[PDB]
């Protein structure tokens, strides 16, 4: 799931 | 309205919603003009593309919650990935609580649509999910569902006791008996005529719930069909 993991850090 | 503190701090983490509608529905007029005569979105093909949309507004929601923040990422995906679907229902079951006219769907962009047309153009498991939860539009109004019980629902849903593998399993289940009293002391305060309120509110949430999972696993497979137009967050909440 790397988008959400992204979102999440951004 | 005698609210407690508590629901005044999770108010403050509600997006501004006038200018969420205005922001996606220049998206999917975007999309559409950006397309010929002969490619043009399909009905349900906008229906991905809006719930796509919601699905950031929801991401972006859920992060600016200081409890949210509190956990690691890998907690928080792990929170997001069990419930987004019961969140995205939920955001449009209030919806129509609110905007909402019998007979008519009101959507994420503001647009008002009659039922029977976007019904005639859904299979029957949509029509059935759609029925129940505008079942469920109804029983809430009559209840007075209000923004800040909706607020509270949100979170009880966000931080489900249901999810497992957490580090911070403690953080969540501190939150969910924090909202869950703010919610009961709230809904008692507020509305002594309706009675056992709370508890039919509870009780709305398996059935949220219910729809939510058919909805998911029905959009899982029609994206493994390739009914499914690609939108990434929603095509990547699915393939988890
Ligand atoms: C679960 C979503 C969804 C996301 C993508 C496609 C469809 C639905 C939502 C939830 C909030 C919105 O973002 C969505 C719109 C809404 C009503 C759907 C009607 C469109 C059906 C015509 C195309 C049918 C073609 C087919 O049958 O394949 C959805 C909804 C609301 C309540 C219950 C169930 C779904």
């Amino acid at each position: 799931n790397a988008l959400l993991r992204y979102l999440l850090d951004k | 309205a005698s609210i407690p503190h508590l629901i005044l701090e999770l108010l403050k983490c509600e997006p501004d919603e006038p200018q969420v509608q205005a922001k996606i529905m220049a998206y999917l007029q975007q999309e559409q003009a950006n397309r010929s005569k002969h490619e043009k979105l399909s009905t349900f093909g906008l229906m991905c593309k809006m719930a796509d949309q919601t699905l950031f507004s929801i991401v972006e929601w859920a992060r600016s919650s200081i409890f949210f923040r509190e956990l690691k990422v890998d907690d928080q995906m792990k929170l997001l990935q069990n419930c987004w679907s019961e969140l995205l229902i939920l955001d449009h079951i209030y919806r129509q609580v609110v905007h909402g006219k019998e007979g008519s769907i009101f959507l994420v962009t503001g647009q008002q649509v009659d039922y029977s047309i976007i019904a005639s153009q859904a299979g029957a498991t949509l029509n059935n999910l759609m029925s129940h939860a505008q079942e469920l539009v109804a029983k809430l109004r009559s209840l007075q569902f209000d923004q800040r019980e909706f607020v509270c629902l949100k979170f009880l849903v966000l931080f489900s006791l249901d999810v497992k593998n957490l580090e911070n399993f403690q953080l969540v289940e501190g939150v969910q008996e924090q909202v869950n009293a703010a919610l009961l002391d709230y809904t008692m305060c507020n509305y002594p005529q309706q009675t056992e309120k709370f508890g039919q509110l509870l009780l709305r949430l398996p059935e949220i719930r219910a729809i939510s999972m058919q909805a998911e696993e029905y959009l899982y497979y029609k994206h493994l069909n390739g009914d499914v137009p690609y939108n990434n967050l929603l095509i990547e909440m699915l393939h988890a």
